[PDB]
C-alpha cells in the first residue's frame, strides 16, 4: 500500500460514515 | 404497542446513538433502536411481498415517521462492529453473513422510505457519496473544491504535482489521515506502490478546516478548527463557533441537497486567497466532540427535525 | 484514437462480453473494452476533479454514448489483514464506481447502472413491483419460524429460495415445518414463496421493449414462445420501476394462468438462452447500445 497506515488500528477514521 | 414513531438505526452503544434517544426523550418521545448487529441471533424480521408487511421481533413497522441512521454495519470493517475474531475464523462466510444481512436490512430501510418515511440519510446517497464523484458532482455544479487527482499513475501525479505546488495524498474512500506530499513520496519506489491502489492527490489548502452542519436546508453553525501551534509538548485543537456569509449558507444548503443528505457534517477549508474550498459531504457525520469542544447545540436541531416528522 | 463512444466494462476472457463485441464489429462499431481485472496492477485511470478528466491508459475518455456493464486471490491477505486488505479493495472499487457514476451523469447510458442496485434489493424489490400493482407471488422474508408455520398455513404448500440467490428452489414439504426442521432458520433466512404450478419462463426487455419469452421445460428443452402484449406491458413495466435497461426476468404462472414476476436480474445471461432456443439476444442488445450513439 502506499498509504501504509491504511489498516493500522475500532478503526475511528471511518467513524463518520 | 410501541412508538416506532422514530427510530434511531444504530447500536444503543453509540454514543450518538445514546446522544439522539436522549435528546429525543427530553422532547417526549420514546424513539425506537433497531440494533441490525443483533439480527440473526437475537432478532426477528419477517418481511412480505408488501412494502408495509414488515415485522421486527413480532411487531408491525409499516412506516416510521423519522430515521435517525446512524450505522447499518454493513461490513465487518465498520465503526462499531466488533468482528475481528470472525474474520480471523473464516472470513468468506464472515462477509457472507454481513452481506445477508445488509440486503435485509437494506429492504427495511428502503421500504421504509418507499413508504414516505423521513430517513435522515438514506442509504441510497451512497451512489453520490462516492468521492471521486461527489467532488464532481459539486464542482461541476458550481461549489469550488481542491484541485484533485485520484490515481494509480505515478507520472499523472508528478504532472499534476508541476501543476499545483504543494500537495496532499489521502484515501480514495477514506481509512486514514491526509499527509503532505513530501519529495520521498515522489522517488519511484514508493511511488510506484500506485499499482497497488489508486490515491487521491489534492492542492494543499493552508487555511483553516470549517464544519459545517445542515438539517433539512439549514445551516446549524459552522465551527473552525485550529490546531494550536503555540505550546509543541502538549498541542491542544480549539474549536469555535463563528459567522459564515449567506452566500457559504447556500452553497452548502446546494451541496447537501444535490449529494441527497438531510443531516450532513460537510468539511470545508479556505485557501491561501481566504475562500472555502468544499472537502467532503459526511453521511453519518459525529457531532458529539464539536458540540463539547465549541458550546453549541447540533444534537438538539436534529431531535426537533425529527420530531417535526411526526406532526 | 480508438472509439471510446460504446464502452463494454468487463473481462476479455468472458464469453458475453465476447459476444457482445462481436455483435458490435459486426454492426460497424469497434468498442472500447474496459477490462477493469488489469485497473491497479497493469492498467491506469486518473480522475480530475472536472467530470470530463477521466483518463484510461492515457487516453481521456469522458462521455462515452453507451456503456454495457458486465463485471480475486487475496486468502492470504484476508488472513494476514483483512481489515486493510478490505480497505484496499473499497479504494480500487471506489475509483471504477466513479467512473462510471461520472459518464452517467454526463449523459452516458450506462445499459444497468449501479444506481439500480438500490432497487435491484430482492426483498425490497418485491415489494416495489406489488406496491406498484404487479403480480409477484405471496412471498416471505424471515428468521421467524412462527411466521413461516402461519405463512404456509395461509398459503398452502410453498417453496422456499436462498435470500440472496444461488441455489435451488425446493418445496417445502410438512416434515420441514417441524420443531427440529423449521428451528434451523433460527439464524439461516430463507425466502419463501406460494408454489407456483405453471411453466417457468424467461423474458428480456431492453428500451421497453420485449425480445423474447421462453419457457423452459430430462434435459433443457427451453423454447421460444409468445405472450400476451397485457403480460409484455406488464414486464416493461417492471424493468422501468427497478431502474434497468436490459434484464432477463423470470416469470412463473399460477393454475389459474396468469403470471407472476419472480425476479429481474441486474445482468442476466443469454449465451446458454439463445443457443438453446433459436432466438437472437445479443443482436437487439448491440442494436440499442449504437442507437444511443446517434443520440
Ligand atoms: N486539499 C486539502 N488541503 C489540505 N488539507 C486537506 C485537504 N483535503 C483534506 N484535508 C485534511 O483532511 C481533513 C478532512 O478529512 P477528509 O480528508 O475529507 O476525510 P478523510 O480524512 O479521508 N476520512 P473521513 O474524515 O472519515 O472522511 C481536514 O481536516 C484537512 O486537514
Amino acid at each position: 500500500l502506499f498509504i501504509e497506515d491504511l489498516g493500522k488500528v475500532t478503526t475511528l477514521a471511518i467513524g463518520e460514515e | 404497542n410501541l412508538d416506532t414513531s422514530i427510530v434511531v438505526v444504530g447500536s444503543p452503544d453509540d454514543l450518538h446513538v445514546q446522544s439522539v434517544t436522549e435528546g429525543l426523550r427530553a422532547r417526549g418521545h420514546e424513539p425506537y433502536v433497531f440494533d441490525t448487529q443483533r439480527f440473526p441471533e437475537e432478532m426477528t424480521v419477517s418481511l412480505g411481498e408488501q412494502g408495509a408487511s414488515i415485522f421486527v421481533d413480532g411487531q408491525q413497522i409499516a412506516r416510521p415517521a423519522a430515521v435517525y441512521l446512524r450505522s447499518l454495519y454493513q461490513s465487518p470493517g465498520a465503526y462499531g462492529v466488533d468482528a475481528d475474531k470472525a474474520m480471523q475464523d473464516n472470513w468468506r462466510r464472515t462477509l457472507l453473513a454481513f452481506r445477508e444481512r445488509s440486503t435485509l436490512m437494506s429492504a427495511v430501510l428502503l421500504r421504509w422510505e418507499e413508504a414516505g418515511t423521513a430517513v435522515y440519510n438514506s442509504p441510497r446517497a451512497s451512489a453520490n457519496i462516492t468521492k471521486p464523484f461527489q467532488l464532481a458532482l459539486l464542482r461541476d455544479a458550481g461549489l469550488p473544491v481542491p484541485r484533485s487527482l485520484w490515481t494509480n499513475d505515478p507520472e499523472a501525479v508528478r504532472r499534476f504535482h508541476a501543476e499545483v505546488g504543494d500537495c496532499i495524498y489521502k484515501p480514495v474512500a477514506g481509512g486514514a489521515r491526509t499527509r503532505k506530499l513530501e519529495a520521498k513520496d515522489l522517488e519511484a519506489d514508493r511511488i510506484e506502490r500506485l499499482s497497488a491502489a489508486p490515491v487521491c492527490f489534492q492542492e494543499l489548502l493552508t487555511g483553516d478546516d470549517v464544519r459545517v452542519y445542515v438539517i433539512d436546508d439549514q445551516v446549524i453553525c459552522a465551527l473552525r478548527i485550529v490546531t494550536d501551534e503555540i505550546d509543541f509538548r502538549q498541542a491542544e485543537e480549539r474549536i469555535e463557533a463563528i459567522e459564515i456569509s449567506d452566500e457559504v449558507k447556500d452553497q452548502c444548503v446546494r451541496a447537501a441537497k444535490l449529494v441527497g443528505l438531510r443531516y450532513t457534517g460537510m468539511d470545508i477549508k479556505a485557501g491561501a486567497d481566504g475562500n472555502y474550498r468544499v472537502l467532503e459531504l459526511n453521511a453519518s457525520a459525529m457531532f458529539r466532540g464539536f458540540e463539547g469542544r465549541a458550546n453549541v447545540d447540533i444534537c438538539g436541531p436534529l431531535c426537533d427535525a425529527l420530531i417535526a416528522q411526526t406532526k
